[PDB]
RNA sequence: UCACCAGUAUUAGAGGCACCGCCUGCCCAGUGACACAUGUUUAACGGCCGCGGUUAACCGUGCAAAGGUAGCAUAAUCACUU
RNA sequence: CCAGUUGACACAAAAUAGACUACGAAAGUGGCUUUAACAUAUCUGAACACACAAUAGCUAAGACCCAAACUGGGAUUAGAUACCCCACUAUGCUUAGCCCUAAACCUCAACAGUUCAACAAAACUGCUCGCCAGAACACUACGAGCCACAGCUUAAAACUCAAAGGAC
């Protein structure tokens, strides 16, 4: 199956970020993938001041690496990333253009209700 | 009731929302604010 | 803590007339939907009474949905005597 | 409805549970005498089976252990 | 239990990939596949190998060997996390569910029975008459009985050995 | 909107779980809720507080503290009509909600019909 | 119930009866031993006499 | 840095009881040990009550620490005691 | 060494979506990723059996923000051993073993199909497993069985009754 890393680094200058995106794709490589696609949104701020072993920041990248790894394999991915000191975190979840759309056409009129009560006059 | 949103479609938009918001791609306790610039989607009833 | 501090939950105030933004943000309070949890959370909730709570509120809420469409579509019929006749 | 039926039964069980907590320890000493009793009957047993099965003076090298420690 | 090198099943029909950039034939493989496409291979390789009649998923030979690829997928799962006991339960009702239906393709065929018992291995064992659910008393009882019929049974042979 | 309520109650084809229990019949009474009324406020604080500032200044001259007492009397002289227009109005015109009478014969003129 | 369970089961049964004297004694040969009284329950109030017979 | 020690709080020294099972109920007025900012310690030394009533509960109460809780029973248990 | 901003910051769970019926034989289960997957394209079929199974209580394994039965006191009534408060032992928990209870009630059994006594969820047609046909005694004694020793499953017998019981 398909998968997709969701790698969230810091402002660590580049060749910092260039030897971890490199670790990260032979760790992946090793573990039986292949690499499909690299993108990133640029060392842009972060949502909140987060820690990542220990100090805070506030600018930081979100590296994208794609690769076909193995069924059993996401949960040892996801210690090793965890593991990574320079790595601030990133849950590894397959890919979603994977998931087939489940063609739905908009709401469809819900009905009153359907007998819910007895006929007495009470 | 609001928003609007079908079961399957809004399902998938809260489970993405939550996914950022765990991962690290959206602000939890508030909205991203480098990200303002959105036409009135749902009916803010605060602030009129 | 970890998040950023004086953002959110900044209600703005002019012309000093604080009871503006105070009602202000009360509403967004209200619609964010945390006074009511923060008023059950002053005391511990039993599971049990915790569904109970939440089932009457659901009850209600649909009651009060149902009651409030009803009164959008009969709030026509409110003139006097338009035939007379009887 | 009325719980009427569940009520008087709590309080039967609450009167078995002040009863119990009353005396225990001759009921404890009854149960004992009842397992010894149990033990006798077994080997009584036992030993009508050896007598009407044939053989007499029970098998050698077997042996009847006693249940309940 | 097939090679972890083989093509999968829905894949090995058409020819796009058999002649194809190597990484599609790399990400096509049983190492890289699912449970269920292994599953799928191995229900492929009975029918081939045992059911005469392939590609049937309709008769009672099909069925059972679907049942027992089942079985064997649910003990590999009961292996790790045996407090998973909903699996369990699924277990046995899939191993009564296979039981049932050995026993109607028996009543229906006896030679096809003996070739299926012969291929999959499932030994046809018959099942136990009553559940009395025997007890430490019962257990010493009955080996008590034992020993004695063994006594008995030697003393009268040594009785009739008596008369020279 | 008014959200979903099927798979809520214990039916007989309804093989789900009764996530609403409703303690009575969901039955479009023919009233509506009263609206509540009366509340021990106690009204004028401002001016409550700044006559009480204004005492600890001085003493308890009323000469003294006139221009704070004045202010004091003309705010409890508001609150009283203030009162007074309320008890008026409540027969009057009601404020947020209408007059529940309206409804009632409203509903009075078309009833439910639940019972065929 | 089904017809499967009434026949494991069968028809009822009647089951006998029995008063103090045992063997069917509707009159009985006593020996007096005690001439106490007793009263009736709550409802009833008397001093009626009451014999210890054997 | 002669043993206690070429050991280290799961390690050693000074004591009460008696394995295992049910339990160890109350009291620092007094003595001892804790400066524990005036209190702790009873598995420390020691103690767990009296007067009148429809053969007794519950009433009127006095004092302190409680006023013997569970349990066992003519005991190796003061004559009563054979 | 307490109340209010900031800095290394909880072995328990996720709020608005929860205004969705979603998944399981039942209890039950919703912040995200995963290792596997929910038998039956004829149905029912064991409480002589197999799998188990909310919480509850116990033996070790650490303690937690909070609470924590009994406990200490404060105002309290002739009396409080309760209704208001502070702290706590086992405990709400997992890491290793259990016992096997429930208002386990949606008190409406499974399979295919159709248009009422009263509360409730209107009636049923064909088939199937289990249970009952008086109340306290009786979530009991006696049996039998259980890693459970004040416990648990089935489980009565004599006496009293003119009754017990559900709906309006
Ligand atoms: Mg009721
Ligand atoms: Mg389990
Ligand atoms: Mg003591
Ligand atoms: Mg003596
Ligand atoms: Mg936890
Ligand atoms: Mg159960
Ligand atoms: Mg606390
Ligand atoms: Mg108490
Ligand atoms: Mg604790
Ligand atoms: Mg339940
Ligand atoms: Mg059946
Ligand atoms: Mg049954
Ligand atoms: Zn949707």
């Amino acid at each position: 199956p398909r998968y997709e890393l969701a790698l969230i680094l810091k402002a660590m200058q580049r060749p910092e970020t260039a030897a971890t995106l490199k670790r990260t794709i032979e760790a992946l490589m090793d573990r039986g993938a292949i690499v499909r696609d690299l993108e990133n949104l640029g060392e842009r701020a972060l949502p909140y001041r987060i820690s990542a072993h220990s100090q805070q920041h506030n600018r930081g990248g979100y590296f994208l690496v794609d690769f076909y790894a193995p069924t059993a394999a996401v949960e040892s991915m996801v210690e090793h990333l965890s593991r990574d000191i320079d790595v601030i975190r990133g849950n590894i979840v397959k890919h979603p253009l994977t998931q087939e759309l489940k063609e739905c056409e908009g709401i469809v009129p819900v009905p009153l209700a359907e007998k819910l009560y007895s006929t007495k006059k009470r | 009731h609001i928003t609007g949103l079908c079961g399957k479609k809004q399902k998938e938009i809260t489970k993405a929302i939550k996914r950022a918001q765990i991962m690290g791609f959206m602000p939890v306790t508030y909205k991203d604010p480098a990200y303002l610039k959105d036409p009135k989607v749902c009916n803010i009833r605060y602030r009129e | 803590a970890k998040h950023l501090k004086f953002i959110a939950r900044t209600v703005m105030v002019q012309e000093g007339n604080v009871e503006s933004a105070y009602r202000t943000l009360n509403r967004i309070l209200t619609m964010d939907g945390l006074i009511e949890d923060i008023k059950h959370r002053r005391y511990y909730e039993k599971p049990c009474c915790r569904r109970q709570r939440e089932s009457y509120e659901r009850c209600r809420r649909i009651y009060n949905m149902e009651m409030a469409r009803k009164i959008n579509f009969l709030m026509r019929k409110n003139r006097a005597d338009p035939w007379q006749g009887c | 409805k009325n719980v009427l039926k569940i009520r008087r039964r709590k309080m039967n069980h609450h009167k078995y549970r002040k009863l119990v907590k009353k005396t225990r320890f001759l009921r404890r000493k009854v149960q004992e005498g009842r397992l010894r009793r149990k033990q006798i009957k077994f080997e009584k047993d036992l030993r009508r089976i050896w007598l009407k099965a044939g053989l007499k003076e029970a098998p050698e090298g077997w042996q009847t252990p006693k249940i309940y420690l | 239990d097939p090679p972890p090198s083989t093509l999968l099943k829905d894949y090995q029909n058409v020819p796009g990939i058999e002649k194809v950039d190597d990484v599609v034939k790399r990400l096509l493989s049983l190492e890289m596949a699912n449970k269920k496409e292994m599953l799928k291979i191995k229900q492929e390789q009975f029918m081939k190998k045992i059911v005469a009649n392939p590609e049937d998923t309709r008769s009672l030979e099909a069925r059972i060997i679907a049942l027992s690829v089942k079985i064997r997928s649910y003990e590999e799962h009961l292996e790790k996390h045996r407090k998973d006991k909903a699996h369990k339960r699924y277990l046995l009702m899939s191993i009564d569910q296979r039981k049932k239906m050995l026993k109607n393709l028996r009543n229906t065929n006896y030679d096809v029975f003996e070739k299926i018992c012969w291929g999959l291995g499932i030994e046809y064992t018959f099942p136990p008459l009553y559940y009395r659910r025997a007890h430490r008393r019962f257990v010493t009882k009955k080996a008590l009985c034992i020993r004695v019929f063994q006594e008995t049974q030697k003393l009268k042979k040594r009785r009739r050995a008596l008369k020279a | 909107a008014t959200p979903s309520l099927r798979g809520r109650l214990a039916r007989f084809g309804n093989p789900r779980k009764p996530v609403l229990k409703p303690n009575k019949p969901l039955i479009l009474a023919n009233r509506v809720g009263e609206r509540r009324r009366e509340k021990g406020e106690a009204t004028c604080i401002t001016e409550m507080s700044v006559m009480m500032a204004c005492w600890k200044q001085n003493e308890f001259r009323d000469d003294a503290c006139r221009k704070e007492i004045q202010g004091f009397l003309d705010c409890a002289a508001r609150a009283q009509e203030a009162r007074k227009m309320r008890s008026i109005q409540e027969t009057l015109g009601e404020s947020g909600s209408l007059l529940p009478n309206k409804l009632n014969k409203l509903l009075q003129r078309f009833p439910n019909k639940p019972y065929l | 119930a089904t017809l499967n369970q009434m026949h494991r089961l069968g028809p009822p049964k009647r089951p006998p009866r029995k008063l103090g004297p045992t063997e069917g004694r509707p009159q009985l040969k006593g020996v007096v031993l005690c001439t106490f009284t007793r009263k009736p329950k709550k409802p009833n109030s008397a001093n009626r006499k009451c014999c210890r017979v054997r």
